């Protein structure tokens, strides 16, 4: 039916280049106000570039001199050429048709761009050991530290432990590497007898790690 | 340019509630304002265009209102699929790189629930590598608003921690929060008392969890 | 006999920019520096001529184009500009010879006034001094619109919505563009110091 399909996103180093495409069906790109809009992790929507039907194009100040919007009528496709990329250009990039009075009614699904100088690296997995201090519920977990790029998946006891589990969103550290924690609450009574192991998978580095989490010996 | 603000930043509601969200414009932009809904990880979806016209395919429980400077979006009977972030957008500025509002998040209402708080020292294994991560966990609390204050030998720490929060739990409608304090091994061994102090509406006074390095 | 500039500058009603008015000035004496020394104009930019020297010049004909736009759009009424106004409503040539004159008309063209329109949708840019008055539904896809608004089918004109409450960038401005024609023909429009 009516759709916009973005492609071209990927990982690139600072100073590198990337070209996004947006293939349209059900509307004519060259006849519309066509836009690229991006959303950084946890932030709001930011307009990047706009292509007027008659040919004029405009860039946000944030990408001035670096990004170039273009289109190909024969392919009914919109493009965004991104040069001199920087870490803060990391975001999901959406293409959209703007019917200004009638709203932005058609949006693509988005394509992810990650700009970073970090090397691919598998995480270290450290125990968050249950407190020695207790006739109720105890918390334990694993700290999954210093990996790149996303994602990491975490299970507990190879999937036998699911209730009470919270695996948190990763934070990007100042090193450029990600870190996250996964925790679970369990009966304090089980600490002496039930084994708790977090299973960590980081496919970009082919890393699989199992870490047994137990009370710390004093 | 035009700056745009929405109220409130966050709202709690239940299925079947009547919800109203408002939006404010740096100028009077007549009826040139649109409303969008966004779910996590998905593109925004047009709900209202020209302040009051219902976008085709959008259920009739959505309606828009207002003119000039202030506008309100209304959901007559909130449905489970309506929990999301709602943005307003002006269609007025030049040359068409318009500005979106900051967004109003609508989450699921439930009884207040205080967090259970846990502090975790760095593992000995990590300390060998020269870095110490101290972790504070706030488990299963509601509402979302919460404050974590790190203390080291009673000195309040600023600039050396990061935190993240889960999405509202599908079963019990609570949030959980993890905060990580990072120090070098050298700095970690210069101090004894490591404390996480948590403020939340469900707690009469702030709760502190702590440990002494070396137990 | 003096050229009827007051008929243009002091007209009670001004046209919408998409339907800009043109008055042909001919066979008369033009006192340009009366206009120039006036203090009522926020914009008075000339191209190819000097404003002080205008009263000593003769032209074959002079054209006075007039319309209302938004304050932040006045910058588009110049050679080499782009934007919704220059692209789809009123376009000056690159080799423009004439003067662009504008003044804030907030106290005249703001009542909420929705009378003044501009063209929002157009598939190609206007040529210089082209005037497009069509109201056909704009076809944004491959499906014909058959005169009804809907998906991919937009009315091409939109209203300015002038509210006197707003800042000066969003206030209505009356514009007069004077273009000076020089041909191999009699010069019928002369300044007083000719
Ligand atoms: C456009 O009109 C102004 C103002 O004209 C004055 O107000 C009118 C309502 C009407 O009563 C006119 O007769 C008035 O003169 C013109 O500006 C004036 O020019 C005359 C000389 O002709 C001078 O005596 C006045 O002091 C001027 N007033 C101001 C406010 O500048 C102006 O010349 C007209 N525009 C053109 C292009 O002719």
């Amino acid at each position: 039916e009516v759709q916009l399909v973005e492609s071209g996103g990927g990982l690139v180093q600072p100073g590198g280049s990337l070209r996004l495409s947006c293939a349209a069906s059900g509307l004519t790109v060259s006849s519309n106000y066509m836009s690229w809009v991006r959303q950084a992790p946890g932030k709001g929507l930011e307009w990047v570039s706009v292509f007027y039907p008659g040919g004029s194009t405009y860039n946000a100040d944030s990408v001035k001199g670096r990004f170039t919007i273009s289109r190909d009528n024969s392919k009914n496709t919109l493009y965004l050429q991104m040069n001199s990329l920087r870490a803060e250009d990391t975001a999901v990039y959406y293409c959209a048709r703007d019917a200004v009075y009638y709203g932005m009614d058609v949006w693509g699904q988005g394509t992810t761009v990650t700009v970073s100088s970090a090397s691919t690296k598998g995480p270290s997995v450290f125990p968050l050991a249950p407190s020695s201090k207790s006739g109720g519920t105890a918390a334990l977990g694993c700290l999954v530290k210093d990996y790149f790029p996303e994602p990491v998946t975490v299970s507990w006891n190879s999937g036998a432990l699911t209730s009470g589990v919270h695996t948190f969103p990763a934070v990007l550290q100042s090193s450029g590497l990600y870190s996250l924690s996964s925790v679970v609450t369990v009966p304090s009574s089980s600490l002496g007898t039930q084994t708790y192991i977090c299973n960590v998978n980081h496919k970009p580095s082919n890393t699989k790690v199992d870490k047994k989490v137990e009370p710390k010996s004093c | 340019d035009i700056q745009m603000t929405q109220s409130p930043s966050s709202l709690s509601a239940s299925v079947g509630d009547r919800v109203t969200i408002t939006c404010r414009a740096s100028q009077s932009i007549s009826s040139y304002l649109n409303w969008y809904q966004q779910k996590p990880g998905k593109a925004p979806k047009l709900l209202i265009y020209a302040a009051s016209s219902l976008q085709s395919g959008v259920p009739s429980r959505f309606s828009g209102s207002g003119s000039g400077t202030d506008f309100t979006l209304t959901i007559s009977s909130l449905q489970p699929e309506d929990f999301a972030i709602y943005y307003c957008q002006e269609s007025y500025s030049t040359p068409g790189l318009f500005t979106f509002g900051p967004g109003t998040k609508v989450d699921i209402k439930r009884t207040v629930a205080a967090p259970s708080v846990f502090i975790f020292p760095p593992s000995d294994e990590q300390l060998k590598s020269g870095t110490a991560s101290v972790v504070c966990l706030l488990n299963n609390f509601y509402p979302r608003e919460a404050k974590v204050q790190w203390k080291v030998d009673n000195a309040l720490q600023s600039g050396n921690s990061q935190e993240s929060v889960t999405e509202q739990d599908s079963k019990d409608s609570t949030y959980s929060l993890s905060s990580t304090l990072t120090l070098s091994k050298a700095d970690y061994e210069k101090h004894k008392v490591y404390a996480c102090e948590v403020t939340h509406q469900g707690l009469s006074s702030p709760v502190t969890k702590s440990f002494n390095r070396g137990e | 006999n003096l050229c009827p500039f007051g008929e243009v500058f002091n007209a009670t009603r001004f046209a919408s920019v998409y339907a800009w008015n043109r008055k042909r000035i001919s066979n008369c004496v033009a006192d340009y520096s009366v206009l120039y020394n006036s203090a009522s104009f926020s914009t008075f930019k000339c191209y190819g001529v000097s404003p002080t020297k205008l009263n000593d010049l003769c032209f074959t004909n002079v054209y006075a184009d007039s319309f209302v736009i938004r304050g932040d759009e006045v910058r588009q009424i110049a050679p080499g500009q782009t934007g919704k106004i220059a692209d789809y409503n009123y376009k000056l040539p690159d080799d423009f010879t004439g003067c662009v004159i504008a003044w804030n008309s907030n106290n005249l063209d703001s009542k909420g006034n929705y009378n003044y329109l501009y063209r929002l949708f157009r598939k190609s840019n206007l040529k210089p001094f082209e005037r497009d008055i069509s109201t056909e539904i704009y076809q944004a896809g491959s499906t014909p619109c058959n005169g009804v608004e809907g998906f991919n089918c937009y009315f091409p004109l939109q209203s300015y919505g002038f509210q006197p409450t707003n800042g000066v960038g969003y206030q209505p401005y009356r514009v007069v563009v004077l273009s000076f024609e020089l041909l191999h023909a009699p010069a019928t429009v002369c300044g007083p110091g000719s």
